């Protein structure tokens, strides 16, 4: 080793410096990625969280809740028949799908959507954190009664509110009929696959909705609970 | 004094070979395991490196009493590792139950001690403390404290200090763990219950495997308190003592069995090492 | 109909055009891909490990 | 009009395959039974770059043969000097995400490009001190999965939106658009000669262009499935194809056939990087099963596994002088492999 | 932009301690190495002081070592030098040069306008050759020589050339034998084997005149050579 190679040697330790340092909030920061309809509200919850960054293209969105920095990537401008590029999101710690429950027309595409997304051999592992979004949107058509989702989905007539649901007070019946027949849509295909290596958490959003952020954050302490559990051998 | 230890410990000169024999590999494969979960950047694996490297060394250890019980650089050699195997293995049980509580309880805010430089830290204290604290008998001969009284207030400390603290923080760590698995959305009754299960046995072996020694340690202990070199405690704990000294053995044989061969990730590690191992 | 038929008709017309090359016997650019393989099969210190004295990657 | 343009097409298509049965009488494997066929090569890691911080999607050898640059999620681009291990260059990123990285053939740029849809080309020597965006090279509308530097001036990349490019780096524009594909292309591969250029796609089809008059001068098919890695022979006249069907299928130009398939029913994971050696026998392709194969490329066997990764070898390239090939995985490790004897 | 200005310096006591300041301009000088050079009136060149890149590595010269300081204000891109115990041969010009050791890189780039001071084994060069016509239009070679070859295990030979014009600083004009620096035409090269060493200019110009130095990098005592005018 020369004087040169010493010098450069040096210059190679700090850079593995600089590296360690970006390691450190490399590993601090959680990586999500945002899926969902052109009309599924997904920009309008990415611009009520913060601002996105552009750069057709990827949408970056950094947001800290309780001091815990997500890192939300909208994939827009691009044909969504394989999702091809899956594969780079193969390690991110949840899938954002978002989903506007106020189009029964394309509720079936984005239903066959969830299905592909949720049985994709790459994403076998990633836990899915679902937004129904546009609830008011909802709520207004199916109080309307001039839009029926029993042409739409025939087993409408068949089913029943569940037990389990959870609905505001103020809110009407049929409304929450509405909103836990297409929950339980979505969560039949969840449980259809994904027994235990991955997990869809259901949620009832709107356009004006402020806590998503807090949600995001619940779901993805979760998914790394789970994951720790599964890691330090506990399960 | 009159110090007889020799009739009913001949009732066990075997129980010493079966743990070498179900040990010695069992920790082996163990360490194996630990070693490969250091290779996925996973920080518990090195406790559990150093806690069957702790294992092993009580193992290796265990032949040198048997051959010297039965005939009869001692104290410095395994007499002094003999303490510190017994208390580094719980010391990195508990090093293991913290880990787990931090990356379970709060898996979003410790990112920094769940760190494998901060593993091998945090394990070099213990292999250091442990050496250090339990060096005073060699400078601050098989174990058997004739009445010694610095040895007494040695083995309070080490009675307390040595396994009411550690196993105390498992309890807690472990209680902590199952209530924030309670309350976990994704995880199913089938592996909550699991589990459940899992730390009951950990807490409840450890207690089972370590807890008789240490009490009949600390009775003699505060039998000294009042009265010195003239109690006696020779007429019904020794026998008991030299029982619950061989009940401690079943640890290391316990560890490599609960915390490596229960899990599956684990289990298929073991088998693909001793299937490429007998391949070749 | 004015996009589907213009799109065929271009597809067409670039399969006649992949059409006139002079597509060579297999056997003979076999044979060339061969000879090139071994008349270069010493400058290649993958196929025939090179010695270590001259190996920069020692 | 429509339904005769579709049967006249169909026709055409027909006439190919005839022609392309007639050209063929023998297989290649036939030919070669007469040569020596190679043993067993084992690869030794000669080096292992750490220092990465995830998985590694994409790496280029320097025409030098000695520096390397490699690509990975953490939005990072570091330049080692493959000898001595030393990390030359880490340049951040704007996006984290990049499916490609390049090396320019004078040194003096390197490329990146992903899911931004834009080719950022960083100059490497700078009266600046440091590495500088010397370009960001936008007008695709899809992922950028592969981009390979002509010269200085001129690149070539390849994209998702079914369409290659190619553009002069003074003005920023698309001086041709190859528009043949019709699924996303991931890997294109420069002619030796850099006048022609072969690039894989989704649609089970390579295309091969012309970089100057800019039409597609031949297709070839067989894969079935996506076609995820491409490389040309040494030679020019001949490259490489890898899929999803964990198939490798060596397609010859002037046959216009293809003419052996690197298919082992044992290997069922699909291909993620192919190339040649500096002679064109040997064909390194990594695969999703978390290691590499190296085939004979002239009787389609497995000559060597190069099985050091713990996670899929995502790109694979092997140095212009031929003397040792450098893997990046998703482990984020770069491994230096070359012969032991 | 990538200029080194230099300021302190005068007519100083012998006694007195002096800080003598270079500041960095148009490049990043937290990822440069830096040097501190000084040249004697009407004499030679000498390697003063040497500080890597965040001050990992720092090296003096073994006639000022136990008395001279360097340290680097990253924020400020400053680089200075404390002098202590002042002695007579130390009324020189001074030349703050930042340099950058990657494979591939030039390690002397841009030699500032230094500052003057006025106070009231190692590797040796010979370059014995030191008067040369004037005239333009010839193919002039400068010869050298070293007392080891500067040929090491990796291949390249640390020799450095450099052309100092008479009313401006120092410039790189080769940072090893067989390459040449960027802003230095086509027109000057350099070829040799061992200790043998020779620079060979195709074309003469007016803007070529100057004196030529030679530099071994090999080892860190970085001892110049008796320049060569033309």
């Amino acid at each position: 080793v020369s004087a040169e190679d010493k010098a450069a040697a040096e210059r190679s330790k700090m850079i593995e410096k600089q590296l360690q340092k970006d390691k450190q909030v490399y590993r601090a920061t959680h990586r999500l990625l945002l899926l969902g309809a052109d009309n599924s509200g997904k920009s309008t919850i990415v611009k009520q969280m913060r601002i996105y960054h552009g750069g057709s293209g990827i949408f970056e969105t950094k947001f800290q809740v309780d001091k815990v920095n997500f890192h939300m990537f909208d994939v827009g401008g691009q044909r969504d028949e394989r999702r091809k590029w899956i594969q780079c999101f193969n390690d991110v710690t949840a899938i954002i799908f978002v989903v506007d429950s106020s189009d029964y027309n394309r509720l079936q595409e984005a239903l066959n959507d969830f299905k592909s997304i949720w049985n994709n051999r790459w994403l076998r592992t990633i836990s899915v954190i679902l937004f129904l979004n546009k609830q008011d949107l909802l709520a207004e058509k199916v109080l309307a009664g001039k839009s029926k989702i029993e042409d739409y989905f025939p087993e409408f007539a068949r089913y029943t509110t569940p037990e389990d649901a959870t609905p505001e007070p103020g809110e009407d019946p049929r409304v929450t009929r509405a909103k836990y027949f297409i929950r339980d849509e979505f969560l039949r295909i969840s449980t259809a696959s994904g027994d235990g290596r991955h997990y869809c958490y259901p949620h009832f959003t709107c356009a004006v909705d402020t806590e998503n952020a807090r949600r995001i954050f619940n779901d993805c302490r979760d998914i790394i609970q789970r994951m720790h559990l599964r890691q330090y051998e506990l399960l | 004094c009159n110090v007889d230890s020799n009739i009913d410990q001949f009732f066990q000169p075997t129980l010493y070979i079966i743990v070498i024999v179900l040990g010695f590999p069992t920790n082996c494969m163990a360490l194996w395991a630990a070693y490969m979960q250091v290779k996925q950047k996973n920080e518990l694996g090195i406790y559990l490196m150093n806690l069957s490297i702790a294992d092993l060394l009580y193992i290796t250890t265990l032949p040198l009493w048997i051959d010297y019980f039965v005939h009869h650089v001692s104290c410095k050699l395994f007499g002094f590792i003999f303490y510190t195997n017994i208390y580094v293995s719980i010391a990195f049980l508990c090093c293991i139950s913290v880990d787990r509580y931090l990356a379970v309880a709060h898996p979003l805010k410790f990112a920094k001690v769940r760190r494998v430089k901060t593993a091998l830290l945090v394990s070099a204290i213990v292999w250091l403390t442990e050496i250090v604290a339990n060096s005073a008998p060699l400078f601050h001969c098989f174990e058997k404290y004739p009445m010694e009284p610095w040895v007494a207030g040695m083995n309070l400390y080490r009675t307390f200090l040595g396994f009411l603290a550690p196993w105390g923080i498992m309890l807690a760590a472990y209680r902590g763990i199952l209530r924030a698995v309670r309350g976990n959305v994704s995880t199913e009754r089938q592996e909550k219950a699991k589990i459940k299960r899992l730390a009951l046995s950990l807490i409840l072996i450890v207690l089972l495997c370590f807890a008789p020694y240490h009490v009949l340690l600390l009775w003699r202990s505060v039998l000294f308190l009042i009265n010195p070199c003239d109690c006696g405690g020779e007429e019904n704990l020794f026998g008991a003592y030299h029982v619950t000294l061989a009940l401690t053995s079943l640890n290391c044989v316990a560890d490599p069995i609960l915390y490596c061969f229960v899990n599956e990730g684990a289990r298929h590690d073991v088998g693909r090492a001793l299937a490429t191992l007998l391949g070749l | 109909n004015t996009a589907s038929i213009a799109q065929a008709r271009k597809l067409v017309e670039q399969l006649k055009m992949e059409a006139n090359i002079d597509r060579i016997k297999v056997s003979k650019a076999a044979a060339d891909l061969m000879a090139y393989c071994e008349a270069h099969a010493k400058e290649d210190p993958l196929l025939t490990p090179v010695p270590a004295s001259e190996n920069p990657f020692r | 009009e429509l339904d005769q343009l579709r049967q006249e097409a169909e026709q055409l298509k027909n006439q190919i395959r005839d022609a392309r049965k007639a050209c063929a009488d023998a297989t290649l494997s036939q030919i070669t039974n007469n040569i020596d066929p190679v043993g067993r090569i084992q690869m030794r890691t000669r080096r292992t770059l750490r220092g990465h911080l995830a998985k590694i999607y994409a790496m280029h050898w320097g025409t030098d043969s000695r520096l390397l640059v490699s690509a990975s999620q953490d939005g990072k681009l570091i330049i080692w000097d493959s000898y001595t291990t030393n990390k030359v260059h880490a340049i951040p990123l704007r996006s984290s995400w990049v499916m490609t990285c390049a090396y320019a053939p004078s040194g003096n740029y390197v490329a990146c490009g992903g899911l931004d849809n834009i080719c950022s080309i960083y100059n490497l020597k700078t009266r600046e001190g440091n590495v500088r965006v010397s370009r960001e090279l936008a007008g695709h509308t899809g992922y950028l999965s592969c981009c390979r530097f002509l010269d200085d001036n001129q690149i070539v990349t390849s994209s998702g939106d079914t369409t290659c490019a190619l553009w002069d780096i003074e003005t920023g524009q698309q001086t041709t658009t190859f528009t043949g594909h019709t699924g996303d292309v991931m890997s294109l591969s420069l002619a030796p000669d850099t006048r022609l250029f072969v690039s894989g796609a989704c649609d089970a089809s390579a295309k091969l262009w012309d970089v100057r008059e800019g039409m597609c001068r031949q297709t070839f098919t067989g894969h079935e499935s996506d076609i995820n890695a491409i490389c040309f022979f040494p030679n020019g006249n001949a490259f490489a194809t890898g899929s999803d069907d964990a198939t490798c299928r060596l397609f010859d130009l002037r046959a216009d056939q293809e003419l052996m398939t690197y298919s082992h029913d044992n290997i069922i994971c699909g291909i993620t990087s192919v190339s040649f050696s500096k002679s064109g026998r040997l064909l390194l392709a990594g695969y999703d099963d978390f290691n590499c194969n190296v085939w004979d490329a002239l009787k389609a066997d497995r000559a060597g596994v190069l099985a050091g990764h713990d996670n899929r070898v995502s790109c694979l390239g092997v140095t212009d002088d031929g003397m040792a090939v450098a893997t990046g995985s998703w482990d984020s490790f770069l491994k230096i492999w070359n012969g032991s004897s | 932009d990538v200029q080194l200005v230099e300021s302190g310096g005068g007519l100083v006591q012998p006694g007195g301690s002096r800080k003598l300041s270079c500041s960095a301009s148009g490049f990043a000088f937290s990822s440069f190495g830096m040097h501190w050079v000084r040249q004697a009136p009407e004499k030679g060149l000498e390697w003063v002081a040497y500080i890597s890149s965040g001050s990992g590595t720092i090296y003096y010269a073994d006639t000022v070592k136990g008395r001279f300081t360097i340290s680097r204000d990253d924020p400020k891109n400053t680089l200075f030098l404390q002098m202590t115990s002042l002695r007579s041969e130390d009324t020189a010009m001074y030349y703050c040069v930042r340099s950058i050791y990657y494979y591939g890189s030039s390690p002397f780039d841009f030699w500032g306008q230094g500052t003057t001071l006025t106070v009231s084994s190692d590797i040796v060069m010979t370059q014995a050759t030191s008067s040369v016509p004037v005239t333009p239009g010839e193919s002039v070679s400068i010869s050298c020589r070293s007392s080891k070859s500067l040929l090491h295990s990796n291949g390249n030979t640390y020799l450095y050339w450099f052309l100092q014009r008479p009313g401006q600083s120092p410039q790189l004009l080769i940072y090893r034998m067989s390459n040449l620096a960027s802003g230095v035409p086509d027109r000057f090269s350099g070829s040799g084997s061992g200790t043998a060493f020779t620079l060979t200019i195709s074309r003469l110009e007016a803007e070529d005149v100057g004196v030529y130095y030679c530099m071994q990098h090999l080892e860190y005592p970085l001892t110049f050579g008796a320049g060569t005018k033309l």
